[PDB]
């Protein structure tokens, strides 16, 4: 099946993430005048924010990745919740208000997990 | 559009007659927001009783720059009004064989093809005796 | 300096006939001719522009073909409003015209 | 057999596109050359061996673009400048001690709003008409009238036009290339050469020349509505002088608001003129009227003419020299006839001041006058010709594009696309 | 993938030199050599040179090196990868042991072992 | 040696496939007023298309590769055409008009390719 662009919004979050490439074409393409201005100011902002996530994915050693298997062990304090509880229940929509305040902090943890990685990377191939 | 021409005339042998043609319906309203394409030349064609048609000039009605046919003799002239709504074809030293119907025909503006005269006068009777 | 050979002259033909004009070229003249038609006492009307285009409010029953030097306009299924004279245009020269009967 | 597609990034292909062109460089000029981009001092011109590329001068959009970006750049550089509209007043005028430039006195405004001035102002024939006799500005019952800044120069600088990155330009570097076709060498440039803008009427000024022989352009030359663009070889040089000494006046005609006027004229009172070598245009229109029968005829005779009718524009050698907007009477070059098989012809010139300059009715200019003697030398290296509908061709004009097209037909657009997908006996693992 | 047309039978007499044409079209005529082959009444076929209508270099057999004149024009463009070519081949020390028919062959391929290959074939001359 | 940009666009499939970075390089530097919006709508140009072909690298496990090989098979209804008469027979400007039809086609097959196959890797790493 091919749901569309934002498709699997109402799906479970298993579900969901066999269609990443969906959300992903869309991102950057889409689905002196008063619109002249009105329509730069809209380029820019688009070439920002893609920018931005792509900047995320590169210092998690993510880029490239669609799905990115990581390091950082799962605190329970974030989300105590069974496995099958999440990927088979819940909607990244719910998921997305659960880990609200804790977002910030894995973000962090992902990136010096990277740079103590390739730090590692350099030893290995010291010899 | 049909082009508005003027009524018939009857001239002596030698005498000049002019035919007018209005091409356009302005007055005083050109100026847009976007630059605007070329306009098209208007043609003044003749046809003799029972004749061919026959290509007489065109004029460019932006900067009056004309192209008379050879055969002529410089015995036409082709201008246009300063509002540039309205044509003016003068032929001086008229003979008998120069009594024919006048048209003036232009092509259309959407396209670009000059010589495929979309529009066309109703005709101007000239005759020459 | 062009010289354009219509034939024929004139034709006749009964309603629903089918009725095609031809049009030689002296010479190579790409797509750049146009084809018209004049009823007695009545200003030309562009049936045709650059060889194959029909111009728009023409019924459809007209059409046109032709490149380099051999040229046709063909009347599909003749009706009684069609009866005028048929000319090709190139440039500023003329076809000798079909009188359709 | 076993082929699987794999991806290339960065493949030699292109295609026929139209981008947003930007301009290079090397007092302010009216092209605004100082905010352009440096023209860089290294010029890379890569030749793309093999390669064979259609063209087409008569499509090209880089043409259609510079005549916006020039019209653009002209009416940019005349907001700033004073409005000349408290001159559109009845004239007193009187001829000067044939009876071409005036002596016009007037009631003009002060820098007070309740005191008049009575000054006075030379003004050219071309400029005013009648109601001492009672004159009048031209344009005031079509437009209102700008005067130029008399700061920035009408001096045609070179201007660049270069593509953005992931574009390209390519050249056409056959010797013979005419208007369209497949050139047979081609480059790839990022800008282009050093073009100046020269607006001009009948006479290609101070353009580029053509290598080999002289071509000769056209869409269809056997359609006499399409004008010749015909690009010399050698050039024809023609000098141009206004010899009379004219002085310029300052009128303050409100607050900050100063019209520079035609004070008067010290010493003789001259025609102003040009002149091209009798024999050197012999010879040229020789070789223009050589390549003109391999189009029309070894036996067929080829004639010379003048205008038949238009605007002044059109119908004269209309240019700029030194400030002042010459209009040269051409009769004396394009009168000749010619068969199967000191000197110095001297062109009669008007000068005028209010040009509606391309063809827009509603901003005219006011250009003011230049102090001294004006003389500027300049090569013809193209012309514009139109055949008759014997095949007689007279000069013509009008459209500012077809100068722009005389040295923009070396070059197009093209949009560079590097993904390429092609099969090879690969595949990646598990 | 197109055609290689040649001249007709010129059949003159041993001393003499005979001239024979060949001209291309539908496929870039620069990108591939022309190669010279003839099989005649006493032997089988053999093959005589070909030469690079890009770079000018032209490489035949030891057999005809000095008998065979090669040359070629310089293709006219038709569209992007199509144009029109001409290769010549005359024989100098005619005699009647060179009677046989003559073909030009384009090149198979623009890179590799099998470049200059007698791939695209013309139609055949008669000589003397 | 070195050609120049677009040097080898003359060349064979083959020989300009050495030629990449040329190419790569001068995609993105080059090799009020009116002309200060008519180069910022260039600069604005050059980086939104350098984007899409970088997006569409990524989303097919190719991003950071010139020279990418994929698990889609070549279907011969695309080109019949042997490996030998293309290499070294075809320029890339040829290649891309003959297959300018099927081009959107193999787009989307090198997308999905890839998020199968980065959802495969998710299991293989699940023990
Ligand atoms: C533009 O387009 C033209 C025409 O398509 C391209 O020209 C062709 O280039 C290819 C590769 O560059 C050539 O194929 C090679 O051919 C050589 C054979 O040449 C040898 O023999 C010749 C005769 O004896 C001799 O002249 C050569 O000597 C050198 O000097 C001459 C001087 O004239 C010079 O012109 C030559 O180029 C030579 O450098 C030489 O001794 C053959 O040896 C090659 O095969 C080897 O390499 C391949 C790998 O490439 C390998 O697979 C083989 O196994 C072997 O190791 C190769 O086949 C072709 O002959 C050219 N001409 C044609 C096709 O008509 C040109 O390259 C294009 N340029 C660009 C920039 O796009
Ligand atoms: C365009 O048209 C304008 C007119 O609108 C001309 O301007 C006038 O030009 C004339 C000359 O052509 C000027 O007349 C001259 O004025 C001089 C100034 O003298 C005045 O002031 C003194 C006080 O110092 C008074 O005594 C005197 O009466 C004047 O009122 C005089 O010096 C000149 O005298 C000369 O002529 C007389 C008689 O011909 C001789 O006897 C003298 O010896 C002497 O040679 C002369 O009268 C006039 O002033 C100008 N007007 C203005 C407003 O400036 C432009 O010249 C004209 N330009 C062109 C190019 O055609
Ligand atoms: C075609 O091109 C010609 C040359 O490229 C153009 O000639 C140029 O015309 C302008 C104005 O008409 C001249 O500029 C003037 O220069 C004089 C003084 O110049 C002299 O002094 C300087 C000292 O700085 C010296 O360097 C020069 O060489 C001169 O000796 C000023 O008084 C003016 O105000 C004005 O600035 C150019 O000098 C002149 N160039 C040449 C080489 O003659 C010609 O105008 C072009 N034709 C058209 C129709 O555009
Ligand atoms: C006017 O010019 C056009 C384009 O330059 C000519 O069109 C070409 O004509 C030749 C010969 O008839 C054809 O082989 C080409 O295929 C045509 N190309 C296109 C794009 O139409 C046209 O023939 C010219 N007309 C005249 C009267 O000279
Ligand atoms: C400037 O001189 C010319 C030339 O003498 C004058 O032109 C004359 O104008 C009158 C109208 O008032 C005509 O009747 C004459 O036929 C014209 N003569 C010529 C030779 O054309 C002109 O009037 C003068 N202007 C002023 C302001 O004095
Ligand atoms: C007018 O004439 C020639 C153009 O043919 C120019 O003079 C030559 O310019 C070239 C390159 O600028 C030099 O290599 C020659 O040495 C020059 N010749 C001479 C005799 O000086 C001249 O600059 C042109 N003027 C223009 C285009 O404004
Ligand atoms: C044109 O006229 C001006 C004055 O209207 C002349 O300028 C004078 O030049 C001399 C030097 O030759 C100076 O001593 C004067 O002071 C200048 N006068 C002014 C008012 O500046 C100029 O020489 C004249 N030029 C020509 C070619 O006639
Ligand atoms: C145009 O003007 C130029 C320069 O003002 C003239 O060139 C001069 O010609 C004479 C006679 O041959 C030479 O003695 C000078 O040396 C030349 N000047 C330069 C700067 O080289 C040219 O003759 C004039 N041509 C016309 C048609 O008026
Ligand atoms: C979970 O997070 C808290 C703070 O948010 C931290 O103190 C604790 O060590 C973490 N536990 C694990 C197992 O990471
Ligand atoms: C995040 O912090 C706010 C603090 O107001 C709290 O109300 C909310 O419950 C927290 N989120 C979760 C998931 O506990
Ligand atoms: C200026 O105004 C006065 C007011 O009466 C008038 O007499 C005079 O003729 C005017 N001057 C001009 C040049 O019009
Ligand atoms: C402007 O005045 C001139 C006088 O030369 C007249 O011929 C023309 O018709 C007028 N034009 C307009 C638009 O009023
Ligand atoms: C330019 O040359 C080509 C080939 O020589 C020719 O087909 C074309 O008609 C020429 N252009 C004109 C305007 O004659
Ligand atoms: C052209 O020449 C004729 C006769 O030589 C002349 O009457 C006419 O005024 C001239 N036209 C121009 C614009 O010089
Ligand atoms: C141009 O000059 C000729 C004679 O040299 C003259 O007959 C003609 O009238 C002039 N042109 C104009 C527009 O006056
Ligand atoms: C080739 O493509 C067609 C449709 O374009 C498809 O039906 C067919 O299965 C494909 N074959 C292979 C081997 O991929
Ligand atoms: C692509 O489709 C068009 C449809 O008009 C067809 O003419 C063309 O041959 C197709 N491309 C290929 C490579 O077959």
């Amino acid at each position: 099946v091919f749901l569309g662009f934002l498709g699997a919004a109402g799906s479970t979050m298993g579900a969901a993430s066999m269609t990443l490439t969906v959300q992903a074409r869309n991102l950057l393409s889409g689905i002196l005048t008063v619109w002249g201005i009105k329509q730069l100011q809209a380029r820019v902002l688009a070439v920002e924010r893609y920018l931005r996530d792509q900047q995320l994915l590169g210092i998690w050693g993510c880029s490239g990745k669609l799905i990115c298997c990581t390091n950082v062990p799962w605190n329970s304090s974030w989300s105590n919740r069974n496995l099958s509880e999440i990927w088979d229940n819940m909607t990244w929509l719910q998921w997305d208000k659960e880990i609200s305040n804790y977002t910030q902090i894995i973000y962090g943890l992902l990136e010096e997990s990277q740079n103590q990685q390739e730090k590692n990377e350099q030893d290995l191939l010291a010899l | 559009v049909q082009l508005v021409q003027s009524g018939a005339a009857v001239r002596k042998p030698g005498a000049s007659v002019t035919v007018s043609c209005k091409f356009a319906e302005d007055d005083d309203y050109s100026p847009y927001w976007v630059n605007p394409a070329p306009e098209h030349f208007i043609h003044f064609l003749r046809q003799a009783p029972g004749q061919q048609l026959e290509w007489l000039a065109w004029m460019n009605p932006t900067n009056g720059a004309v192209n008379y046919a050879w055969y002529l003799n410089g015995r036409v002239t082709a201008t246009r009004d300063r509002s540039m709504t309205t044509a003016f074809l003068e032929v001086k030293s008229l003979r008998s064989d120069d009594t024919a119907v006048y048209y003036c025909a232009r092509a259309q503006k959407r396209g670009r093809s000059e010589w495929a005269y979309a529009h066309w006068g109703q005709g101007t009777p000239v005759v020459v005796s | 300096d062009i010289q354009m050979t219509q034939s024929p002259s004139s034709l006749s033909a009964s309603l629903g006939d089918r009725v095609t004009i031809t049009c030689q070229a002296s010479r190579g003249i790409g797509k750049d001719l146009n084809w018209y038609q004049q009823k007695a006492g009545k200003a030309p009307k562009l049936l045709v522009s650059d060889a194959s285009t029909l111009e728009g409010g023409v019924p459809s029953r007209f059409s046109g073909s032709g490149f380099h030097q051999n040229f046709s306009l063909t009347i599909s299924s003749l009706q009684a409003e069609d009866v005028a004279t048929y000319f090709c245009q190139q440039y500023e020269t003329f076809g000798q015209g079909t009188k359709v009967d | 057999e076993n082929l699987w597609v794999t991806v290339y990034y960065g493949v030699p292909v292109w295609k026929d596109a139209e981008t947003t062109l930007f301009c290079a460089s090397d007092k302010h000029n009216v092209w605004a050359t100082h905010a352009c981009v440096p023209t860089d001092p290294n010029p890379q011109e890569i030749h793309l061996e093999n390669v064979t590329e259609e063209f087409n001068m008569w499509k090209n959009n880089m043409v259609e673009q510079m005549h916006t970006d020039i019209i653009s750049l002209w009416d940019q550089s005349l907001k700033p400048c004073v409005k000349l509209t408290p001159l559109c007043v009845t004239l007193q005028c009187t001829n000067v001690t044939r009876g071409e430039l005036k002596n016009c006195s007037f009631n003009m405004t002060t820098e007070l709003r309740d005191k008049k001035q009575k000054v006075y102002s030379l003004f050219y024939r071309l400029d005013v008409v009648q109601i001492n006799k009672e004159y009048r500005l031209i344009n005031c019952n079509t437009s209102a009238i700008t005067q130029a800044c008399p700061k920035v120069s009408f001096e045609p600088i070179p201007i660049h036009y270069c593509a953005p990155a992931g574009f390209a330009i390519l050249k056409c570097k056959d010797k013979k290339f005419n208007g369209t076709g497949p050139c047979p060498s081609v480059s790839t440039v990022q800008c282009t050469h050093g073009i100046k803008p020269v607006v001009s009427t009948q006479l290609l000024l101070n353009g580029s020349l053509a290598e080999e022989e002289v071509m000769i352009r056209s869409e269809n030359i056997t359609n006499n509505a399409k004008n010749i663009l015909v690009q010399f070889n050698t050039p024809v040089q023609i000098n141009c002088t206004r010899p009379n000494n004219n002085t310029r006046k300052s009128i303050r005609i409100g607050p900050g608001q100063a019209f520079y006027a035609t004070g008067d004229i010290i010493g003789d009172i001259r025609q102003a003129h040009c002149n091209v070598s009798k024999a050197t245009w012999n010879e040229t229109l020789g070789k223009v009227v050589k390549q003109l029968r391999k189009h029309f005829g070894n036996n067929t005779i080829i004639r010379f003419a003048n205008s038949s009718g238009g605007d002044l524009e059109v119908t004269t050698h209309s240019f700029n020299c030194g400030g002042e907007f010459f209009y040269c009477n051409t009769s004396g070059l394009f009168n000749s006839t010619w068969i199967s098989n000191n000197d110095s012809i001297t062109l009669p010139c008007r000068i005028k001041q209010i040009i509606n300059m391309w063809q827009r009715i509603g901003q005219a200019m006011y250009a003011p006058p230049i102090q001294g003697v004006i003389r500027c030398v300049s090569n013809i290296t193209g012309l514009i010709l139109t055949r008759d509908g014997t095949e007689t061709f007279r000069p013509g004009g009008g459209d500012m594009r077809d100068n722009w097209r005389s040295e923009l037909y070396k070059y197009k657009v093209v949009k560079i696309e590097p993904l390429g997908v092609a099969p090879t006996r690969c595949k990646r693992r598990v | 993938q197109g055609q290689l047309v040649q001249s007709g039978a010129t059949t003159t007499k041993p001393g003499s030199s005979v001239k024979i044409s060949c001209k291309t079209s539908g496929y870039r005529f620069n990108f591939y050599h022309i190669n010279w082959i003839r099989q005649t009444a006493g032997r089988g076929p053999e093959w005589m040179g070909w030469i690079s209508p890009y770079s000018g270099d032209k490489n035949l057999a030891p057999a005809f090196q000095d008998r065979v004149n090669m040359t070629t024009d310089t293709e006219v463009p038709v569209t992007s990868f199509t144009s029109t070519g001409a290769a010549y081949m005359e024989i100098r020390n005619l005699t009647s042991d060179d009677t046989g028919t003559y073909f030009c062959a384009k090149g198979l391929l623009r890179d590799g072992s099998s470049t200059w290959l007698p791939y695209l074939w013309g139609q055949g001359t008669l000589l003397t």
